[PDB]
RNA sequence: AGAACUGGCGCUGCGGGAUGAACCGAACGCCGGGUUAAGGCGCCCGAUGCCGACGCUCAUCAGACCCCAGAAAAGGUGUU
RNA sequence: CGUCGCUUUUUGAUCCUUCGAUGUCGGCUCUUCCUAUCAUUGUGAAGCAGAAUUCGCCAAGCGUUGGAUUGUUCACCCACU
RNA sequence: CCAUCUGUGGGAUUAUGACUGAACGCCUCUAAGUCAGAAUCCCGCCCAGGCGGAACGAUACGGCAGCGCCGCGGAGCCUCGGUUGGCCUCGGAUAGCCGGUCCCCGCCGGGGGUCCGGUGCGGAGUGCCCUUCGUCCUGGGAAACGGGGCGCGGCCGGAAAGGCGGCCGCCCCCUCGCCCGUCACGCACCGCACGUUCGUGGGGAACCUGGCGCUAAACCAUUCGUAGACGACCUGCUUC
């Protein structure tokens, strides 16, 4: 079709500023800095606005596989200004039968290393992408929380886990063994 | 004399074209930094066609047969030595005014290259589609020189973010130098056809 | 058309040209890639294969039947008189590999380096290096030399050390010294230059450079065997007694369609003296041989802390084809490629 | 990014084609790729031409949206365009190079004369400046 | 005290295909690439000059070692601003590539 | 394998179809200038080195020019 | 019940090349290639509890034997894997 | 295998399982963007080293010769090709370029406010030389460095193929090394081509030629047997 331009606009609270240095967008706010770079997606992005901060971005012309991309730019963005402020946690709770999953972290939270899975000798040190760290849960049983600023960081690492509590030769209707995650939330609540 | 023509940015056969054609006419050409060709499609797609490109092999003995070099220069090398009649001797006389490079040379980094807006990505593809980079469809497949290469370039190019301070040092200098006074008698027939 | 009865290769065709090796001491294709983390040492050294005997050890290995038993194992060892450093390469790394910065020889050279430097010796007028030893003397020359060493700390990253095997105190017939070039890996360039301006025209020992109970591996030139046919050189089955013209040759060399015979195919050629390599050849033993006159010649090789007899690792009668071991050794669990009396680089 | 649109009133150029050089005025679009203009007063009368010949400038025009001749003609005026198109820095540029290119055979000697006299004042007082610096630098 | 000719270069033969036709000559006159802006060119006098090892000399009236074939703009071949040419004898085909030397006689501007 | 009508090949070069008996153009004394046919004009390789027009298409098996030298039923919230 | 295909390891059909000759079965020996995968690697699906099987996927890297009867190709049996 | 010893790791990924996330207000492994990922693949290890380079050694006496290096002028032989050079940022492309107060990295560079230009004019549709016939007389503008060097000496710069470059101290020297004007001559060879450069190019061979330097090594024969069909290969041959 090549249709006349699309916008979403995003609206930003005063506890985040963003800057941009191009199709790079640097999102500060309390809890840290992070930054994506936007240079593959052809695009403009031009923050509009005293006072309120309203970013919007907007493709002009574009084929209708290039407007499914518009909105993508924007939920991106509004993920930085949600872990900039807010940052983002995933519980994951340790499921098994028979064999009970031992956990702990080598170091610092950049290491998990898991054994027990399932009777098994063999030990499973997952390191993570830098920015995220662990902790072993209270008042609640074999729980892990990740807490980190990027949500690609937070839930990549989170893959690491599950995929690696992988029941192999098996069935997996029954035999229903891992450390899947469980929720969705933030560090910081109610806001 | 020689035309020298920086590499990167360029697509492979475009670019492998027109060096065929000027070196046919009787001119020499060296292409430097062979290492930043792009090729248009994605990079898997660029990757399969030289690993189809290495089953091609003579049963009998691999020794003689196919040559298929590994490093981008000759990579791009072969390219134009398909474009030109090289089982002749006017052919391969036009081979022999072509010295592709890999990296920038000591004769060549400090020489003013020039570019083909006929062959660049940017004028020739549709940017939302996807190109491989030589540097590495050649180092997936057997090249060992990619490490000491992009070592020697960013030395290279540190040598002349330092040559080029110093050359709009003078630029500085001699615009505040023709401020001044008096040349102005001249200026008036530069001006009246075209400063 | 399909064999019926599926059977492999006979040969490896990873070793392919079954050449006579252009060389006759063995040349290290790769030595150990570095950190500079490490403290500053040689890699290789060149040693001299006397022949072979056997063994008798307590072998400590949980699990095994073997645990706590004596086993024999069939060593070679291998005559290392100590090296003399003679020469610094360097090599700048380029887009194209290594090359040769420049060399710097030694102030004054032995005989036996210069006796390499030769096709006849006797007819030359033994004049190698005699303009060289020169401009260590001269002041222009001494303040150049030393230039470039320091223009080789500033370009060059990998830096080798020339030494040569001292002739004079083996049993051989030769007086040629074999002028190797070994890599030093030790810490940053400058300091790996500065342990080589040290030690030139000195020794360095064997025990200096490898460990006991260390793993190594040996670089040298095969037994010759001369020209052997297809059922020797290649391994081939034999053919029926009844057939004509023939027993110990290979039968059918190739199909019609490709119109030509493969490499891949087995026949006939030169067998034996090709370069190798063994790989995780362990050290039993560094020796040290016939030492001060004070007691008069101590031997005392080969007496362990369960001999406490006074022998020596020579055997009785000498050993066959070699002669008599006075030198340093490396004994080696396991046979070694070479003939004995053949010049053999040890390697970590 | 994007500082100038076309847009009904936006006077662009005209680059290369059977009015090369001469200005419009973008009246009406018509589908993707072709644009009604006309110019009333520089002599490019009312066609469809297509955006890839044209040329977008910094001049807009308050007219209603597809109007006639004249109602452009008292736009391009009432804002006088092209007194005030000949005085940018683009109009002498594209004025200069047609000066450079009748430039005959008499006039160039002139113009290499009077050039090569003020290229030595000004290597002069450039080299006047870099003794002048090292004696900066000196103490 | 200066050249006076311009710069061309003999780039091949007029021919189809397979078969060439020997009798004309095919140019490119540099800095000319659109076939509008080369009829200045037409008719101007074109030249081979080339080295030998004999003697031969028009003007000066003592011999060296350069000799010449002269030709003549034909007309023009293509839309790239290329020229096909005829001289007075063939070309030598070693001179594929070399340049040849083209004047500026009768010409009307 | 066997007939009908017409043309051709055999007896026939030439331009083109990369290659070629028969396809497509065109038939031929020896040459110069001009212009075309069929086919083409990124580079082999003469000629688009036109500021050519409108759209369609992404292939981890893309497509690419009569004869003609490789595909079907069936299917796709892939895109138009 | 249908119905669309592929392949040229079956057998035909045809008669283009060869009748001033292309040495015609099988085995043995030996090299390479294909994939329409028996096994080994990584996997998805079961009417997958486990064990064992079964059906697909990327994949031809590496293996695919010792014998009795028979000129056998083919067969069939013993045994190992 | 009838004795004995040894057989070695990295990359991008296929299948597949996922993450973020639209299209399609949700959902979705995919559309852009990321992850894990293998007897496959590619390299390493290992084998061979190219009409492919490198670093370094020594370089022909004898009794006359002989050979390198530097500075030469002279004539002839062979191969011909070119007619002025640009001595350089990174790069982005839905974005770039320049100049500049303040905050920091051993008197340079990075950040931001601020000002510009931008179909690029601090524009290779360009820029520096120049299209310079020479000279003389004779005035203005410019110009106080002198600029060509076979000078002499010193510095540090350039290792990816540095073979090229920058600076300084003394020196035989110029005071026209440019622009405008004045005066007047040089082959004016009587209309005509191969003119005008690179350039005292490259290669070979000898002569007249000043100075500084050098005094070898291969192959055969003989020997060896770590080697061999033959060549090849590994070695010995000091007056102890
Ligand atoms: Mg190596
Ligand atoms: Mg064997
Ligand atoms: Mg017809």
């Amino acid at each position: 079709m090549k249709t006349i331009l699309s916008n979403q606009t995003v609206d930003i609270p005063e506890n985040v500023d963003i800057t941009l240095k191009g199709r790079t967008v640097i999102v500060k706010g309390p809890r840290g800095t992070l930054r994506r770079d936007f240079n593959h997606i052809n695009v403009e992005l031009s923050l509009l606005g005293k006072k309120k901060k309203r970013l919007r971005v907007d493709k002009w012309w574009g084929n209708r596989k290039e407007l499914a991309t518009v909105r993508t730019i924007c939920s991106h963005v509004q993920n930085m200004i949600k872990g900039v402020t807010l940052g983002f946690r995933y519980k994951m709770r340790s499921v098994y039968a028979h064999f009970p999953i031992n956990v702990v972290i080598q170091e610092n939270g950049s290491l998990v290393e898991i054994r027990n899975f399932l009777g098994e000798k063999y030990i499973r040190r997952v390191r993570m992408r830098p920015g995220v760290a662990c902790s072993v849960s209270q008042a609640q049983k074999d729980e892990l929380i990740l807490e980190g600023n990027d949500i690609e960081l937070v839930s990549n690492s989170a893959a690491l886990i599950q995929q690696a509590t992988t029941v192999k030769n098996k069935d997996i209707r029954k035999f229903l063994d891992g450390i899947y995650v469980s929720e969705k939330g933030t560090v910081q609540q109610a806001d | 004399q020689v035309l020298v023509l920086d590499g990167r940015g360029h697509l492979l056969g475009r670019l492998a074209a027109i060096v065929a054609k000027q070196v046919l006419l009787g001119r020499k050409v060296v292409v430097v930094r062979c290492e930043g060709i792009n090729i248009s499609g994605n990079f898997y797609r660029n990757k399969l066609k030289y690993l189809a490109f290495l089953r091609k092999r003579m049963n009998t003995n691999p020794s003689r047969g196919p040559y298929h070099f590994r490093a981008p220069s000759r990579i791009f090398w072969r390219t134009v030595r398909g474009m030109l009649p090289h089982k002749t001797k006017r052919g391969q006389a036009a081979l022999d005014r072509l010295k592709v490079f890999d990296g920038i040379p000591p004769p060549y980094d400090k020489k003013k290259r020039m570019v083909v807006p006929a062959a660049l990505k940017v004028v020739r593809l549709k940017p939302t589609r996807k190109f491989a980079y030589l540097g590495r469809l050649a180092h997936e497949v057997g090249w060992k020189y990619q490490a000491v290469t992009a070592t020697l370039e960013e030395k290279r190019k540190e040598k002349a973010k330092i040559h080029y301070r110093k050359k709009k040092q003078l630029m500085r200098l001699r615009k505040q130098a023709e401020k001044n006074v008096e040349k102005k008698i001249d200026k008036y027939t530069e001006v009246l056809k075209t400063h | 058309s399909h064999r019926k009865f599926s059977a492999p290769r006979h040969g490896s065709l990873g070793f392919l040209p079954r050449k006579r090796s252009s060389r006759h001491r063995g040349k290290v294709k790769s030595f150990p890639k570095d950190d500079p983390s490490k403290p500053v040492h040689l890699t290789a050294f060149l040693g001299y294969k006397a022949g072979m005997t056997h063994i008798v050890r307590e072998v400590d290995r949980p699990g095994s039947k073997v645990n706590k038993k004596e086993v024999v194992e069939a060593v070679t060892i291998v005559e290392t008189p100590p090296m003399v450093v003679v020469g610094i390469v360097g090599y700048v790394e380029t887009p194209r590999g290594l090359r040769t910065f420049k060399t710097v020889f030694a102030e004054h050279i032995s005989d036996e380096c210069k006796r390499r430097f030769y096709k006849n010796w006797h007819k030359s007028k033994k004049k190698a290096f005699t303009k060289y030893c020169k401009k260590w003397q001269d002041e222009d020359g001494k303040k150049q030399l030393e230039k470039d060493f320091s223009s080789m700390k500033k370009y060059c990253q990998v830096i080798r050390v020339i030494a040569h095997t001292q002739m004079r105190l083996l049993p051989l017939r030769q007086k040629k010294a074999h002028l190797m070039e070994i890599q030093v890996n030790g810490g940053t360039v400058a300091e790996k230059l500065d342990w080589a301006r040290e030690r030139l025209e000195q020794q360095v020992p064997v025990n200096q450079v490898f460990g006991q109970d260390e793993m190594i591996d040996v670089i040298g030139v095969t037994k010759g065997k001369g020209y052997k046919g297809v059922t020797s050189r290649w391994h081939t089955k034999k053919l029926p007694r009844k057939t004509h013209r023939g027993l110990r040759k290979v039968a059918c060399i190739g199909a019609w369609h490709p119109a030509r015979v493969a490499f891949s195919v087995a026949r006939a050629g030169q067998k034996g003296y090709h370069h190798r390599t063994e790989i995780n050849k362990k050290i039993y033993k560094i020796g040290q041989g016939y030492l001060i006159k004070d007691g008069k010649l101590i031997k005392n090789n080969a007496s362990t802390d369960y001999d406490l007899s006074d022998k020596s690792i020579n055997p009785l009668g000498g050993f066959v084809h070699y002669g008599e071991v006075t030198n340093d050794f490396v004994m080696l669990k396991g046979c070694v490629v070479g003939t004995k009396k053949r010049v053999l680089t040890l390697r970590k | 990014v994007f500082r100038r649109f076309v847009e009904v009133g936006r006077v662009a150029y005209v680059s290369f084609g059977p009015h090369a050089g001469k200005l419009v005025a973008i009246v009406d679009v018509i589908d993707q790729n072709r644009a009604l203009v006309d110019g009333p007063c520089t002599q490019v009368r009312r066609q469809a031409m297509p955006f890839k010949c044209m040329q977008l400038t910094d001049f807009i025009l308050k007219f209603p949206h597809s109007a006639h001749q004249k109602y452009v003609r008292q736009a391009w005026q009432k804002a006088d365009i092209n007194t005030k198109w000949a005085a940018t820095r683009w109009a002498k540029k594209i004025e200069a190079r047609e000066r450079k290119a009748k430039m005959t055979d008499f006039d160039r000697f002139k113009v290499m004369k009077a050039k090569k006299m003020r290229n030595r004042i000004i290597k002069n007082e450039v080299k006047k400046l870099q003794k002048a610096a090292l004696l900066k630098a000196s103490p | 005290s200066g050249r006076l000719w311009s710069k061309a270069i003999f780039a091949g033969y007029k021919r189809g295909l397979r078969n060439q036709r020997e009798h004309t000559a095919l140019l490119k006159i540099e800095g000319v690439y659109a076939r509008d802006e080369t009829e200045f060119y037409l008719g101007k006098r074109c030249a081979y000059v080339y080295k030998a090892k004999n003697n031969t000399v028009t003007p000066g009236g003592k011999p060296n070692k350069t000799r010449v074939i002269w030709g003549k703009v034909t007309r023009a071949h293509g839309n790239s601003g290329m020229v096909r040419a005829k001289f007075r004898s063939n070309l030598p085909a070693k001179a594929i590539g070399h340049r040849i030397r083209v004047m500026l006689y009768p010409s009307r501007i």
